[PDB]
């Protein structure tokens, strides 16, 4: 079947039918404002003609039963229902003329031998003879005028629907006067809505019945995507939760539920022969085997079994229950023609809130029974597939005396049990359109409700005009209530999926008051409520989202399940199970849970989480990937009690025998500052004197009054032993800013938690970690927030012993059981095993931590940074031979940590009595060191391109240090960080202390980053001065030529004959700013001022070394002296273009041209630096770098890449 | 030296999932920054890689908004700008989805 | 979809050999046009090819002269401009060689 014709048509057919009902309402006098507000206009009385906007007068009482319904229901609500219901009434006629189910047998909507005609037009008398016998001579005289074909086609189609009111009353009503008025006109035009129904759906698509389900799903498809994300209105629920389950899941469900009970009583029932999805009860213990046979009845009558889908939708599930009862009656020996009546009446019951999902459902089931019994259409066939109804609109007192039940008129009897039972039930269904089949009814009221429902049926046919219309309104409620009061042998359904942030105000409080253990999603509420609708030995079998199996928000429930109910069989599907959904928003699982408790019971599991829907259907029929080795009492041993069938044995038995990790290490969640952009900074954004970082060069006491920024373990990326020490927070006056930080109304905004554990030694991990899990060492002087949870012990050995564990794959083996997500919170991780303290691990961890501290501290982003790792070897060796020396060193360090990590893993594996096949050891590409090229470069797989990439970052790391030396941030004479605090204070006191006597620190802090040597304190000039100063004038050229080789590898592209020095100056003025952006995470400490995009003047400025008069000096001794050079050289270049001819005069022109555009830019950059320099702007380093970078408008570079906001020009 | 834009959008998309969680962004009126940074941090750095991204599907060579285009002699910045803009546009098209996904991720 | 700049300079270089012969250019004071056209006619037209040229040796991504750079939202024009400029610069570096080669090619 080509659903594409359907999928394209049904959503458009929804809107065709709606707009066709809206233009029939405008004449009916019913409309709404642009937003939605009803309107009427009494009605004009022209003798016996009512002109509303033009209609007979007898169509006025049937018009004012529609003005009724709108006031209480809504304009956008009635269109959607009535365009759905007529679209339903027609698709059922379209379906019944193709299967020739009409007694008159002529095509009713199309013409077999005419793609554009209608066959009932040609046989007007035949079609009328069957339907309108007395109106033939009048219909015969119309088609004999030849011009009223639209008026004739309408008289018949309605005469067909009144005819269908007897056997299918849920869809075709008779004195449904209100309906017949919304039937559109223009049914015989080339643009009638009808043509699309014949032309948009090939007749092949109409053969099977599931088409009903595809119509069902696709029709409502469009309104779904709008009602998502928001809260779903009570009227939009069916849209936001309507799917269509693959047939092979419904078969598993109905056959492992309905067929199971008939099998448990008559074991050799051949029924098993059809069910291919029937799972075989695992070898049960002969005790439970003996328990189950003492409960099963010795005999079940086929017509005593009673099944219930509380949310059928397309009835898609009921069709299967109908199929499996069909082979119970075929196996029991009942006449083929006698089966449909006995199933639909005795066995199948259905419910739903979508009045129209019940219309289609009952048709799909009646098209099932007509495919087997041609005369079912003649019998009085009551269907137990009703939609739930509200009761905020009933004329209660008019109907109880229109009933005349006790026959009082030839409120009497308010102490009679027919009034007391009547009023008790109308209150349970106050908000039924919103509560659905979740409103419970006691089984004690079954008999009373049923006995009164059949009496209401009685007086619907034996009463007069008053008792008949009256009881006809009452039955919808008493029936659905009796359905709910009845207890069933099995309840199957694909319940609706809707989270609490789509649930509405009425549904939330009902969830809190009736379903505490499963208030989360609707599918849990259905799973729990279905148990209260089952006989003792009844079965519950749904298909649900999988989260109820692992989330600790359901532990209350998973414990309720494991103790009172019994797991029979589950099929764990996972993602992409449904093949008409996009987005990883869906993962699923199916199951069957008996309503009896059997502790020792052994359930069978099927791990079908891989492949597309097609893959799992194959593997299920083929019984692949089975787990039948763990009872529901074994899942009680895993904390939280997660269904975790996929477990092994030794991992299950390690839980009963050891103490929990939490019992020994205090896992503590950090604070929540309330504002990460206000209170958190990178430790280099602010002063080093204003941070609680114990520097190696400040023996002057750390005034704990002056300290404003404290390092904060803020999670970060994957890292195994020490790193991620980058984030400092504002904890001045013990958090006087964060504690008192309230909202604008007074409700406190920040969440200072565990403020007692601050400044302590402990371990830290990334609470939010996409991949594996790992902790780190965290020395004294740290605070921590919520993104970086930290665990503390007092015993430093237990702290280290836990550290080495919490980085092993052994822990990521346990964290996959307790909860498969990305959240490594404090609940699941506390229940991890934790064996006795072995002392061999405590030393392997300390070797590990210091290797990972040494790797981290090797970067200029770590406060424990010392100096460039190149400065550790002999300065006489060639520099290109020193690179080879450091690559061979960094690879040995990786094997040292890898052998330390694997020995920690395999040791933990032996103590916990685990299996080494399951826990894979640590590979090389998993060592969390920055000197490990297989982890730092996950992208490049190659070897020559993986080598050159590493060569480039090392080249950059040593370049950012020579510039750091130039700015005064580091020194060859003094180890570690040197100058780094606000306003260039104290820099001069260090020059008189010979703090930089080896390599001089630049004069003003303005390093001209230009593409030609104009100044002597120019960056490139000083880099050459740096290599000559370190590795010798002897190797200056071999060392410098080698820096151009490594830069042109990946960083930039080569040029022919571009000298090694011009190669380094080119990287600097083009690519270095990029790499320093990347290197400090857009929070640079060397800011790049730019004249423009000619690069007429660019210079680096150390953030810390900035004061009011900095822009002044940049203009005095640079922007001014350079413009008198440009002029003195542009007049000397205009002497030279003239004196050249041939090819050389051309060569000199292009050089006067590139230099003149730099004189106008620097003239337009000076008038803007004359504006911001007269301002004497002074910065507060505490404000962060995002904030200060926008104060300067467009004097800086990438102001929007950094600040996010464009540069405010002036 | 290959690298696809779809690869790059995936990093950017993941950057923004983190950025929303690290700042507790709730309404779109405060989502702008988290989207801009996620894009900028995902742009490739090498000339070989940046060209590779352009040559791929999901990104064209005509900008939308001149202001985001550096009037500049540095074409790697330009091609680098064009990838920023494309990433931001696509990210906003999933903004309500994520704000819904992150709002709908606690349920507590 | 590969194409090297050295491939492109070869077409441009050959364009200029023809251009000098078809107009009888003798002094460099009249060579400017023939060089500009030869470069423009050699720029690739497809996005796939133009990126391929950039990624190759002999051409960088920073212009020399803003005027030749279309201040434009159309980056294929820009990358297309950058290849024009590089071609013209290289061609002038062989101008006297060709003017000598074409002057020295008749000998009659
Ligand atoms: C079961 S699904 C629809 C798809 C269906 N599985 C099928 O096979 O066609 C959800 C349906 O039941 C409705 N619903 C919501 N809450 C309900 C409740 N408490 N009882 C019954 N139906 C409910 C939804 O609005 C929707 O119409």
């Amino acid at each position: 079947m080509n659903t594409n014709n359907i999928k394209k048509y049904a959503p458009q057919a929804r809107n065709q039918f709606r707009d066709a009902v809206i233009q029939k309402l405008t004449t009916l006098g019913i409309s709404a404002d642009k937003k939605g507000n009803l309107q009427i206009a009494d009605a004009e009385l022209v003798g016996e003609t009512m002109r509303y906007g033009d209609y007979p007068k007898s169509t006025l009482t049937r018009r004012d039963r529609l003005v009724k319904r709108a006031r209480e229901q809504g304009f956008d609500v009635l269109v959607e229902h009535c365009a759905y219901t007529w679209f339903n009434r027609l698709c059922a006629i379209r379906y019944m003329e193709i299967h020739g189910y009409l007694d008159h047998g002529f095509h009713m909507l199309s013409h077999p031998d005419n793609p554009t005609g209608f066959e009932v037009l040609d046989h007007v008398p035949e079609v009328a003879e069957a339907l309108l016998p007395e109106k033939k001579a009048q219909l015969v005289e119309m088609k004999l005028s030849g011009n009223q074909d639209e008026a004739i086609y309408r008289e018949l189609l309605l005469a067909q629907c009144h005819a269908l009111h007897r056997a299918m009353p849920f869809l075709f009503e008779a004195v449904d006067d209100e309906a017949e008025l919304l039937l559109p006109d223009n049914l015989t035009r080339t643009d009638s809505i009808l043509r699309g129904l014949v032309d948009g759906i090939p007749e092949e698509d109409w053969q099977e019945v599931e088409v009903i389900g595809w119509l069902y799903q696709f029709y409502i498809s469009e309104k779904k995507d709008a009602v998502i994300g928001k809260v779903v209105k009570s009227e939009d629920i069916p849209a936001a939760t309507q799917l269509f389950t693959p047939n092979w899941i419904v078969q598993y469900l109905v056959q492992n539920s309905v067929g199971r009970q008939w099998l448990q009583t008559y074991p050799d029932s051949p029924l098993k022969g059809k069910m291919d999805y029937y799972i075989e009860p695992a070898e049960q213990t002969p005790e439970v085997q003996a328990q189950l046979a003492a409960i099963t009845p010795a005999s079940i009558e086929p017509e005593s079994i009673k099944v219930l889908d509380p949310a059928c939708g397309s009835g898609h599930i009921l069709i299967e229950v109908y199929n499996v009862l069909k082979n119970i009656y075929e196996e029991r020996g009942y006449r083929a023609r006698d089966i449909p009546q006995l199933i639909l009446e005795n066995n199948i019951f259905g419910l739903d809130i979508d009045d129209r999902a019940a219309q289609l459902s009952g048709f799909a089931l009646l098209m099932m029974a007509r495919q087997d019994d041609r005369r079912i259409f003649t019998r009085d066939v009551r269907l137990n597939i009703v939609s739930l109804q509200e009761s905020l609109h009933l004329d209660i007192a008019k109907l109880w005396q229109q009933l005349n039940f006790h026959q009082q008129n030839q409120l009497a009897h308010t102490d009679s049990a027919e009034y007391q039972l009547l009023m008790r039930t109308l209150k349970r269904f106050v908000n039924a359109k919103t509560l659905g089949s979740l409103i419970q009814v006691p089984q004690e009221e079954e008999a009373e409700l049923k006995a009164f429902l059949e009496a209401l049926y009685r007086m619907e046919q034996e009463g007069d005009f008053q008792q008949k219309a009256a009881a006809k309104a009452f039955i919808p409620y008493i029936q659905q209530a009796w359905i709910l009061a009845q207890r069933y042998d099995a309840v199957v359904a694909n319940p609706p999926y809707m989270g609490g942030k789509g649930m509405n105000s009425e549904l939330k409080e009902f969830a809190k008051n009736n379903f505490p253990d499963s208030k989360a999603d609707l599918f849990a509420m259905f799973m729990q409520n279905a148990f209260s609708l089952l006989k003792e030995n009844g079965f519950n079998a749904q298909v649900n989202m999988q989260s109820w199996m692992f989330l600790s928000s359901y532990e209350a429930l998973r414990n309720w399940l494991l103790d009172n109910k019994t797991f029979i069989t589950m099929a764990h599907l996972g993602a992409r199970a449904f093949g008409q959904i996009s987005g990883e928003v869906v993962q699923t699982t199916a199951w069957v849970i008996k309503n009896q408790h059997s502790e020792r019971y052994q359930p069978v599991f099927f791990r079908l989480i891989d492949g597309r829907e097609e893959v799992k259907k194959s593997d299920l029929l083929l019984r692949k990937n089975i787990f039948d080795k763990f009872t529901q009492h074994d899942f009680k041993n895993i904390p939280g009690m997660p269904i975790a069938y996929w477990i092994d044995l030794p991992s299950l038995l390690s839980f009963r025998h050891h103490k929990k990790l939490g019992e020994k290490i205090a896992l503590k969640a950090g604070m929540s500052t309330g504002d990460n952009i206000k209170f958190q900074r990178y430790w280099y954004e602010v002063s080093i004197k204003k941070t609680l970082i114990t520097n190696k060069e400040s023996n002057t006491k750390i005034d704990i009054h002056n300290i404003k920024w404290f390092p904060c373990s803020s999670g970060g990326e994957y890292r195994k032993w020490y790193g991620n020490n980058e984030i400092v927070v504002n904890w001045e006056n013990n958090g006087y800013e964060i504690r008192n930080f309230k909202f604008e109304n007074g409700k406190t905004r920040s969440a200072v938690r565990n403020d007692e554990y601050y400044f302590r030694e402990g371990i830290t991990w990334s609470k939010i970690s996409q991949g594996n899990f790992c902790v780190r060492y965290r020395p004294k002087g740290f605070v921590f927030d919520d993104t970086g949870r930290c665990g503390f012990s007092n015993n430093k050995n237990e702290l280290l012993y836990a550290a080495g564990l919490m980085c092993t794959p052994v822990v990521n083996h346990y964290l996959s059981i307790l909860a498969p997500t990305l959240s490594f919170t404090s609940g699941e991780l506390a229940s991890v095993p934790y064996p006795e303290i072995e002392d061999e691990i405590i030393e392997l961890v300390t070797n590990a931590i210091e290797i990972a501290k040494n790797d981290w501290d090797s970067q200029e982003q770590s406060w424990d940074y010392v100096c460039s790792p190149l400065l550790e070897h002999n300065s006489t060796q060639l520099l290109r031979n020193i690179y080879k020396q450091k690559i061979n060193t960094n690879i040995k360090l990786v094997e040292t940590l890898l052998l330390i990590e694997n020995t920690i893993n395999n040791i933990f594996i032996d103590k916990l009595q685990l299996d080494k096949t399951i826990i894979k050891a640590v590979l090389q590409s998993e060592i969390t060191l920055l000197c490990n090229p297989n982890y730092r470069y996950k992208n490049i797989q190659d070897h020559t391109d993986l080598t050159n990439k590493y060569y480039t970052d090392i080249t950059i790391d040593i370049l950012s240090y020579i510039i750091g030396c130039m700015m005064g941030r580091y020194s060859l004479d003094r180890e570690g960080l040197v100058y780094a605090h606000e306003g260039n204070k104290g820099f001069a006191e260090l020059v008189a202390e010979d703090a930089y006597k080896t390599f001089p620190a630049d004069n003003d802090g303005i390093l001209p980053l230009m593409d030609d040597e104009w100044f002597d304190d120019d960056v490139t000039s000083r880099v050459k001065e740096f290599v000559r100063t370190v590795w010798g004038e002897e190797h200056l050229q071999e060392n410098l030529e080698f820096i151009a080789e490594s830069l042109c590898l990946y960083a930039i592209k080569p040029k022919k004959g571009e000298s090694a020095l011009d190669t380094i100056r080119r990287y600097l003025s083009t690519q270095f700013w990029k790499d320093h952006m990347k290197m400090y995470k857009k929070r640079p400490i060397y800011w790049l001022f730019s004249s423009g995009k000619e690069k007429a003047f660019e210079c680096l400025v150390y953030l810390h070394r900035y004061n009011d008069a900095t822009l002044a000096r940049m203009r005095t001794e640079y922007v001014v002296p350079l413009l008198a050079r440009y002029q003195a050289n542009i007049d000397r270049l205009n002497e030279q273009v003239d004196g050249a001819s041939g090819g050389e005069a051309t060569r000199l022109k292009r050089e006067r041209d590139s230099l003149s555009k730099k004189f106008n830019e620097l003239r337009s950059f000076d008038d803007r630096l004359r504006h911001y320099a007269d301002m004497r702007i002074s910065i507060d380093l505490d404000d962060g770098v995002k904030v200060n970078y926008g104060k300067f408008g467009d004097l800086l570079a990438d102001v929007k890449a950094i600040t996010g906001n464009a540069p405010e020009i002036i | 030296s290959n690298m696809t834009y779809n690869n790059v959008f995936d990093h950017a998309y993941e950057m923004l999932k983190e950025n929303i969680r690290y700042d507790d962004i709730r309404d779109t009126d405060d989502l702008h920054d988290a989207i801009h940074m996620a894009a900028d941090n995902a742009v490739p750095h090498y000339y070989a890689d940046i060209f590779s991204v352009m040559a791929s599907e999901g990104i064209d060579l005509e900008f939308e908004d001149s202001g985001l285009m550096p009037d500049t002699k540095d074409v790697i910045r330009i091609l680098q700008a064009r990838i920023y803009e494309q990433l931001t546009i696509d990210l906003w098209e999933d903004a309500e989805d994520l704000l819904n996904e992150y709002l709908e991720e606690v349920e507590e």
